[PDB]
């Protein structure tokens, strides 16, 4: 049986850690809701 | 049960002790999460029953008591922040640049940061706050790591 937990407000936090590159793919998605690199 | 905006861990009993299989976003008096989380059951809230009203595998989505309601977008420039909601942790915010997932259907901005798939659901905000999408469907890429789309659905 699955639950609701309450964790946070949603809001932007001012100087947050910042990670993370900015990768350009090429994907396919399939009927059930798969991604899939297409190379 | 509790109503007020907000993220939530979606939880459940059946495996060992409580185990966290996602997250959500409580906005407008409806519970969104990706599809792949909960499969559509339905879900408790305190002694309160989210019952599922909208849904689609393709898209990996659905919402609880009400239409989606998330219709914010990447302006396809600026940094986000994913609001993680991890296993056992406190939610934090990362801020990213996002890459982009190009399809045969058009482009979708996609976050290029690798949590447990419990994070599963974790909202995409951007500078005002603004819920643009939902973490967790995506794919592996070269080097073993994990690339999410920003996953956002209709207002209708
Ligand atoms: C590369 C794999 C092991 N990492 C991974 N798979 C995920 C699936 C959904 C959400 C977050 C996820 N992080």
């Amino acid at each position: 049986d699955m639950y609701i937990e309450r964790a946070g407000d949603i809001t932007w936090e001012k100087d947050a850690e910042v990670t993370g590159n900015s990768p350009r793919l090429d994907v396919a998605l399939d009927e059930s809701g798969d991604f899939s690199l297409v190379e | 049960g509790e109503t007020t905006d907000g993220v939530y861990r979606v939880m459940t009993r059946r495996l060992l002790g409580s185990t966290q299989v996602g997250v959500g976003v409580m906005q407008e008096g409806v519970f969104h999460t990706m599809w792949h989380v909960t499969k559509g059951a339905a879900l408790r809230s305190g002694e309160g029953r989210l019952d599922p009203y909208w849904g689609d595998v393709k898209q990996d989505l659905v919402s609880y008591c009400g239409p989606w309601k998330l219709d914010a977008a990447w302006d396809g420039l600026s940094e986000v922040q994913l609001l993680a909601v991890p296993p056992g942790e406190r939610a934090k915010n990362i801020q990213t640049l996002p890459g982009i997932f190009k399809t045969k259907d058009g482009d979708i901005g996609a976050v290029a940061l690798d949590y447990p798939a419990g994070t599963s659901g974790s909202p995409i905000l951007d500078k005002c706050g603004r819920v643009i999408g939902l973490y967790g469907n995506g794919v592996v890429i070269k080097n073993g790591s994990y690339v999410s789309a920003i996953t956002q659905g209709k207002r209708e």
